[PDB]
């Protein structure tokens, strides 16, 4: 059922150095927080976010993540999608860290092409990543199939993956979800044209240090 | 025709990085400036930058060496010097400005005649580990990381009288104590800049020749 | 003390293991943490299942070139795709990750499963079989002489994935893949699907001397 | 003592000549193999499967004799690699490829190899066909040299190098009788049947003992 | 009586690698195959044959060796002659181990020159062995002398002699087996001309693996 | 600490037994097997049977020359055949593997035995005389001046192979063969016969000093 | 060839004079 990434359930600090002091906040933050639900046609590409930027500006989370410049939490993706059984085409779930997207032509990016906000960007080349890295040998990461006559949901629990045991909510970005449909969708002529693809983000152990005005 | 196995000793992670490569061509030509500078980094040729972006979190010591000829051959016998700079020093802008008797600067003479000088680096970065990725900013701000600052050598001649050397140096490296952390996928596309992953998509190679159909097996 | 010097006087060998000196003595290194991942070798990269090139004809094009089409204009017995089973050779495995760390470590030797999945909707149901040949000789012809072999007969009833388990290639044997009933759809239900195809390597795998790659050509 | 078979290959000997002369190719490549001279053939061909480890020397001098101070490089190709082409090419700068850095003033350069086949052994005979495909082993490479000299400037020198072989933990299994008739081929035991030597030279009569 | 070559009884397998396996035939390939039977005339010169190669395109083994490309076994060499008491000469029973015709005229040799299939094949040059190997010293190999004044059977036990524990059948080949007249055959007139020679041929512990079409 | 530097500073020393460094480190040699014959000393290859050339006169040519022949046209006391006992020097000895190996190891000693055998019709019958004779002095002349030496009477009879033993030959010693009876054969029955040595060394026989070989002669 | 493969007892004349045979199981075809 539930996808495990790397083994680690986890955890608070290891006694860290240089506290003392970081608050650890209640259940008005460990809520089941639901972004937008995108559409899924014949003809389209793919999605991505990043973590921790989505959740920014949002709810309780928003207000701790802008006026805190220490952070550490660990995140619950739950994905889920709803279609009949006359649809079919498989998509991909696959959590990478430290995910950075290239550019094009021979020419930095934008701005809003690598923060994209809530709403998600797509792609360009959904073949080699948007960094020259081919599909084929991309599920060395972890990762679980969406299957449209078997199973509906997928849920992945992810550890912090940081080199520095405390790093900034703002400029730093921890890791990305990509939502690749590797099967093309075709159907009957008569039924639903679109199909939803919905998310759910709870997080687990954030911690918070120091304060900002 | 091969009915036994094989050994585990040679498929490890210290063994996949232990044996030594070139990495550096630096030249003096005194006449004319009479020194030659050159920044530490591996990723100087794409041979060793496709094994080591298989992860993204590394952590290693170094030793070099530096093997000298002259233009022609003939070895006559002289004194140089390899200095190093720690991150955060000024580098050298004349040769004979006053960053070359500092105490700071592990310096190392070595002639020319004896066999090939060998020198080791410690670690050296604030964070626990190197980062090959670093997503977010500190345009071209984007994807420099403060924290790769290694140092440089300066290599110079030691007279007093601008000798009429012409110089090439080269440079190797070796790899000790590697631990590495988590994998990614092998980059496919070639590269185009030196410190970024763009890939001119106006093109696109493929992962695998072309064949006749899909109903023939032979190749 | 007395001493002689032997041949090996001032030779700098590399694949060395004689240490140096160090050039910041009493330096300390910033002390290291706990952090997921942590491969302590190769062989534990080359087990994990990743996806196959196989129709990377001409028109195949993007991101289709991974997947299988089966059609439901097909008789029995059609002999639907087939390739052959060779980690290394240019072709079909040049796309997976196992097809490339065996363009380093000249030698190798091992077993290699094979994974299938299917993608169509839920109510098709056809039969499908997926027959090994020694790497002896050549493919097989007909329905007849691959069941001879190593078949798995495998539905889209009951299962939705299959595998096949290949004894020990060495440094030449070809999977096929027959067709044993066309593919049977209700009405109003598209008679079209695609079936990828995975995979890795068993545990007894090795490996042996280091050669450095040729697949990237240039330099600087 | 001294009859035991680990004593019987011990001692070293040549077994190659190579010359550089750079004005013009620039380098020279040489195989690995023991069935260079006669002498060391004539041994060797006593028995069938072999299993030893090896260690060389490069001994170089220049053509009139004055050694100059210079510095070359010994390269080493394990089976399967290519080789070089050009001296500037780009199998000189690999990492598979152990490289050992000797000038020329120093005492000669000296470096082992461990055993390098696939099967448990070597073998000096094989028969059957893995007409030219008939005798020829897939199990007996082992590389090359490869000695080029190190500059810019493309020097004037003109040398020779030796290769010396020593051998080490030699273990032998199954005889076999000594080869009488000479050789032709380097890789194949042909004869030359139109005229034959013999073993022993001929005498007077059977019944004189005298010689 | 018998002569066991180099002392060793010849096993199964030492449990070896890459068998998860390997098939054990029973006692219908274990039975006492007869070849063909020459003649030997005053003006003979020899014969030879090669194992496993004059087995195959024969009985139950040769529906083995060509669909299995493992294989393994040892052999039991039966060689016996029959001649009245007016007859005389001897013969030369010599099993060599990696048998290698060369080749002659200072030119590669053909293809039923090196494998002869059923009826074996004739030397030339019985003096030096077609491989410049002399006569004299060819008794370091395990041998057994027919000598027609007092026996008349030379039985030879041959265990598997081979680098690699598993080769195949085709392709390759262990060994071979001469029969070398050194005397001449001189015999009183009136008499039978030719002197017949027969062989027997028993695999010992045969094992397959891994099977073709 | 301080040292100095006798003589034997930078000497390219043959036949030397000091070691040196490997070039593949941490490379695994493929594991060994257990395979028959396994020689450990060359000694237990000169003590195998093998076939002496004797009659190696003009005449004589191709396979022939291994053979002696004995004739029925032959009174008593006709000396049929002799050969010296030199293991090394040129002629009867040079085509035997004992003749062979002792071109290597300058000096050598010990004890070799000599084995004849016949190869005759199972009727006939006749004694021979198999003398030895000391190395300080010529060959005999007569059967009477052979009888007081180191004699062995064989006969056709009741043995068909028969063996003598001499004594410590060193780095000079005539064996002959009279004949005691003219060969008896019965009506109808060829009477020609050959009559073949064999040669080998006992257990005693040691070997010195290593000498490269004389009788193949080319280079490359 | 088509003979060795059957049934044989291979049978001489210096050792034995004579030699027997079994068959098998006939009924109420078969040729030796």
């Amino acid at each position: 059922n539930i996808v495990l990434a790397y083994g680690e359930w986890p955890e608070y600090c290891p006694d860290t150095d240089a506290t003392a002091k970081p608050t650890r906040p209640d259940v008005s933050v460990n809520r089941f927080y639901t972004l937008d639900s995108k559409m899924w046609q014949e003809n389209s590409t793919g999605w991505y976010w990043k973590f921790p930027d989505v959740l920014n500006k949002t709810g309780v989370f928003g207000q701790n993540a802008q006026f805190h410049y220490l952070y550490r939490s660990g995140f619950c993706l739950h994905v889920q999608c709803n279609a009949s059984k006359f649809h079919q085409g498989a998509l991909l779930v696959a959590v990478i860290p430290e995910f950075v997207i290239a550019g094009r032509g021979s020419p930095h990016p934008g701005f809003t092409t690598t923060f994209p906000g809530t709403t998600g960007a797509t792609f360009y080349d959904p073949y080699v990543l948007d960094s020259g890295v081919p599909l084929s040998q991309a599920l060395i990461y972890p990762h679980q199939w969406i299957n449209l006559r078997t199973n509906n949901c997928a849920t992945v629990i992810v550890p912090y993956i940081n080199a520095v045991p405390f790093d900034s909510a703002i400029n730093h970005s921890n890791f990305g979800l990509i939502v690749i449909p590797v099967s093309p969708l075709k159907y009957s002529s008569g039924a639903t044209t679109a199909i939803p693809i919905t998310i759910t983000i709870a997080p687990l152990n954030s911690e918070f240090g120091g304060l900002r005005q | 025709c091969v009915v036994n196995r094989n050994g585990v000793l040679e498929t490890t992670i210290n063994h996949f990085f232990s044996r030594s490569g070139l990495v550096g061509v630096v030249n003096l030509t005194d006449g004319t400036t009479g020194y030659a500078t050159w920044d530490i980094d591996i990723m100087g040729f794409v041979q060793l930058r496709r094994k080591c972006e298989m992860f993204t979190y590394m952590r290693f010591n170094a030793e070099f060496t530096f093997v000298t000829t002259t233009e022609n051959g003939g070895a006559r016998p002289y004194m140089l010097q390899y200095m190093y700079v720690p991150p955060g020093a000024p580098k050298p802008t004349g040769r004979d400005a006053f960053q070359w008797q500092t105490a700071t600067n592990p310096s190392v003479f070595v002639k020319l005649t004896d066999p090939p000088a060998q020198v080791s680096v410690p670690f050296m970065s604030p964070a626990s580990a190197y980062q090959w990725f670093y997503d977010g900013y500190p345009n071209t701000t984007y994807g420099l990381c403060p924290n790769n600052m290694m140092g440089t050598f300066a290599v110079r001649v030691v007279s007093r009288e601008a000798s009429q050397l012409k110089l090439q140096t080269r440079v190797y490296m070796k790899l000790k104590h590697v631990r590495a952390w988590v994998p990614r996928p092998i980059r496919s596309q070639p590269y185009l800049l030196k410190n970024f992953p763009n890939y001119d998509s106006s093109k696109i190679t493929n992962s695998a020749r072309d064949r006749s159909s899909i109903k023939q097996a032979n190749m | 003390i007395p001493a002689e010097l032997r041949p090996g006087t001032n030779q700098f060998l590399t694949t060395d293991d004689g240490t140096a000196a160090p050039i910041l003595p009493g330096f300390t290194p910033t002390p290291t943490i706990h952090i997921p991942g942590e491969v302590h070798s190769l062989l534990e990269l080359c087990r994990v299942e990743t996806i196959l090139e196989v129709n990377n004809t001409t028109e195949a094009t993007g991101l289709t070139r991974l997947l299988i089409p089966v059609s439901s204009q097909n008789k029995a017995d059609e002999l639907c795709a087939a390739f052959m089973v060779d980690p290394g050779r240019i072709g079909p495995w040049q796309s997976t990750l196992v097809g490339q760390i065996c363009r380093y470590y000249t030698q190798w030797s091992g077993s290699l499963k094979v994974t299938f999945m299917f993608t169509g909707s839920f109510m098709a149901t056809g039969k499908m079989l997926v027959a090994y040949s020694p790497p002896g000789s050549a493919q097989p012809a007909n329905r007849e002489t691959a069941m001879l072999g190593t078949h798995v007969i495998w539905d889209f009833g009951l299962q939705s994935s299959v595998s096949l388990v290949i004894p020990w290639i060495s440094n030449a044997g070809v999977v096929t893949l027959w067709y044993q009933t066309n593919y049977v759809v209700p009405p109003e239900t598209p008679g079209e699907a695609y079936i990828i195809a995975m995979g890795a390597a068993q545990d007894n795998f090795t490996l042996k001397i280091c050669k450095d790659t040729d697949e990237v050509t240039q330099q600087a």
